[PDB]
């Protein structure tokens, strides 16, 4: 699994300056076993449709 | 312009690698450079003050 | 929505599974000769998404979709070419029962 | 400099865009994501990184970079007018040495 | 060596979380099946 | 005032920046006397040919 590339969110134009991403906390959060075994059973659920 | 004004100026074959003006527009065809270069401008240009 | 999903191709070393399927109306091909621009790739239903934002007032949600939607379009690739080339065998769902 | 550097890849990649269809049976697996990491690789590491500033958070494809390739605008110097003459004199490959 | 995977630009680069294989989505799955079933009827007479 | 001691440009930037500037001093050509050796000739046992 591959998480997507930082600047994707945020562009520094100055040392001090920084633009912020509307959902900042939900990225700098970390998923318990049992949230990485619910998406382990989401892509099941993808890479067998029906 | 120092470099051209002493006394053995006129014996003198002159080799520039590198020429002036530059055409604009080589800077701004890379694709979607826009933030890039918006980047380089304040790196190069913008002054500190108080 | 307003996308084809499955569709049909030269037939299969498998006789009973004929199906190809297409998330996103994307193809594995696309990551070797893609048919637009990197600005240009979209579906209906994720534009459609993006113009009720905008609608909503939520314009910084927007632009943060706006900007992560070639790694959601890639990721989709990823899965159908998985779906198409992998996960081919006798275990795979026959297409009469897939379509019931 | 950083304009006389983007127009010297330019014209490496306006050249080695058609070995393919000079030489099919050498190039027969051959795709332009090759050519360009190819040229890619025999780049100052500067001149990719003001454009990664850039490449980083927008993405684009072949289409975007043959789009660019295509684009008449060059910087003259003498690096480039000696790197265009060079492309020139090596039109024919008995000059590589280099035969079927 | 396959050229899907070539990359070119940075924009796809990212890093690695974790990974996941076959047999472990396999036995996965048996388990979270059977244990529905096994708590549904412990739920409930 | 006198203790603003700190650079507001970002360094990769400012690498960047020295690293075009290095890149800016090459030379590419080089001068000389003679030029280099373009046709040898092999001896043999013959007094006229080569």
């Amino acid at each position: 699994y591959i998480a997507p590339n930082p600047r994707i969110s945020s562009i520094t134009l100055t040392q001090r300056i920084t633009t912020t991403g509307p959902f900042a906390i939900l990225t700098g959060s970390t998923p318990t076993a049992q949230q990485l075994n619910d998406v382990r059973k989401i892509y099941l659920a993808l890479m067998f449709p029906g | 312009q120092e470099v051209l004004t002493d006394f053995r100026r006129q014996d003198t074959i002159w080799v520039l690698a590198l020429q002036l003006p530059v055409n604009p527009q080589v800077v701004w065809d890379v694709p979607r450079s826009s933030i890039a270069n918006l980047i380089m401008n304040i790196a190069t240009c913008l002054p500190t003050g108080e | 929505w307003a996308t084809i999903d499955v569709e049909y191709r030269e037939p299969a070393p498998y006789v009973h599974a004929q199906r190809y399927i297409r998330y996103c109306g994307i193809d594995s091909r696309e990551l070797i000769n893609p048919t637009t621009y990197g600005i240009g790739m979209t579906y209906h239903c994720y534009n459609e998404m993006l113009r009720m934002l905008v609608a909503a007032g939520k314009d910084s949600e927007a632009a943060y979709f706006r900007s992560m939607l070639p790694f959601h379009m890639v990721r989709f690739a990823r899965i159908n070419q998985i779906i198409n080339e992998d996960l081919h065998s006798v275990f795979s769902l026959p297409d009469d029962m897939f379509n019931a | 400099v950083y304009a006389s550097e983007l127009s010297v890849m330019k014209v490496d990649m306006r050249h080695l865009s058609l070995m393919q269809r000079r030489f099919p049976d050498v190039l027969i697996q051959a795709r332009p994501s090759h050519f360009w990491k190819a040229v890619l690789n025999d780049s100052p590491e500067a001149v990719k990184a003001v454009m990664n500033l850039s490449h980083s958070h927008n993405f684009i494809n072949i289409r975007d970079m043959m789009r660019w390739v295509m684009l008449p605008s060059l910087q003259p110097s003498l690096k480039l007018a000696l790197e265009e003459e060079a492309w020139a004199a090596a039109n024919d490959f008995e000059d590589l040495m280099l035969t079927d | 060596q396959r050229p899907e995977r070539i990359k070119t630009t940075p924009y796809l680069e990212g890093d690695v979380l974790s990974s996941d294989s076959g047999p472990l989505l396999s036995v996965f799955a048996l388990q979270e099946i059977m244990q529905k079933v096994r708590q549904v009827q412990a739920d409930y007479m | 005032t006198a203790t603003r001691e700190v650079d507001f440009t970002v360094p990769d930037v400012q690498k960047i920046l020295d690293d075009i500037k290095a890149l800016a001093a090459e030379q590419v050509y080089k001068i000389v006397k003679v030029p280099s050796i373009s046709f040898r000739h092999i001896v043999m046992q013959s007094r006229d040919r080569v």
